[PDB]
């Protein structure tokens, strides 16, 4: 059905009434999002069925009806914008400056900014409009807030 | 049985609500693409 590049919400009728449980970016026909809001599970798009193409537990990435096609990267000085896109909420542009991550195998950017877990896939943006990563993958810091990475795929 | 809806365009927005601060942690991730505090 509707293969229009931007950002959509993933919806479930399973539990009570309609559950937003996520969100992800649509680009080059390939619809983009976290691997633990859909579990690698088929979506619908209307009367039309996406499958899922290439996923990762780990990575917490899936893409549908084709390879991962975002490979724009935080320059690592810039602020970015959180395109959120809350449950039963409009989509709303939110600015910030990143902090960093500090892992065994190098730094990744992260940002401090706590929506609810239903937002998990909405797009991370730089000053061109390009999607430089995923929010919804992070940790939990002693004062109960929550700070996600800006996740990344691999364009083949 | 999950659904894809219409949220809106990707574009940067000027003059947007700036927010939220820069934190350096030291993080862990593991098999099960689940992040910890290493200390
Ligand atoms: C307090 N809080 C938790 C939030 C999450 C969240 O639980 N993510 C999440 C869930 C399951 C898995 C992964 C990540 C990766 N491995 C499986 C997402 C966005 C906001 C959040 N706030």
């Amino acid at each position: 059905g509707e293969t229009t590049d931007g950002v959509y919400r993933v919806m479930t009728r399973r539990l009570l009434g309609s559950t937003q449980v996520g969100v992800g970016v649509m680009q080059e026909g390939v619809f983009h999002t976290m691997w633990h809001v859909t579990k690698g599970a088929a979506l619908r798009s209307g009367e039309g069925r996406l499958d899922p193409y290439w996923g990762d537990v780990k990575q917490d990435l899936v893409s549908y009806c084709g390879p991962w096609k975002l490979d724009a990267a935080w320059d690592g000085l810039s602020e970015v914008q959180l395109l959120a896109v809350p449950p039963g909420e409009r989509a709303k542009n939110i600015q910030t400056l990143p902090g960093i991550f500090k892992t065994k195998d190098g730094d990744i950017g992260a940002v401090a900014l706590d929506y609810p877990a239903g937002t998990s896939g909405s797009p991370i943006l730089d000053k061109c409009g390009r999607v430089i990563g995923l929010y919804g993958n992070g940790v939990v810091i002693k004062n109960g807030s929550y700070v996600s990475a800006i996740t990344q795929g691999k364009r083949e | 049985d999950m659904y894809i809806e219409r949220a809106g365009d990707i574009t940067w927005e000027k003059d947007a609500e700036v927010t939220g601060n820069s934190p350096r942690l030291d993080v862990a991730l593991d098999e099960s693409g689940d992040f910890s505090l290493v200390e």
